[PDB]
């Protein structure tokens, strides 16, 4: 029995 | 505005459960899905109501709500 999978889909500091 | 989320069925009838905004372009799910799987991403197909899923895609454009599902086959 597989559990619940729920997955969210959510530059001067460089240096290279 | 909310998160919708999306159930992902596979071809073996696992499902994975994406949260997207309504302006979020899919190919972010379907890479999301693909790296879970192991798989590349060009290695399948995802439909919604049978028709194909753009990497452009919104939930917006496909008329997609709360607890919808997408069906993953191979390419």
């Amino acid at each position: 029995e597989a559990e619940e999978r729920v997955v969210v889909i959510s530059n001067s500091s460089s240096r290279y | 505005g909310e998160y919708i989320k999306l159930k992902v069925i596979g071809q073996d009838s696992s499902e994975i459960h994406f949260k997207v905004k309504m302006t979020t372009h899919l190919k972010k799910l379907k890479e999301s899905y693909a790296q879970r799987q192991g798989v590349p991403m060009n290695s399948l197909r995802f439909l919604f109501e049978g028709q194909r899923i753009a990497d452009n895609h919104t939930p917006k454009e496909l008329g997609m709500e709360e607890e919808d599902v997408i069906e993953v086959y191979q390419e």
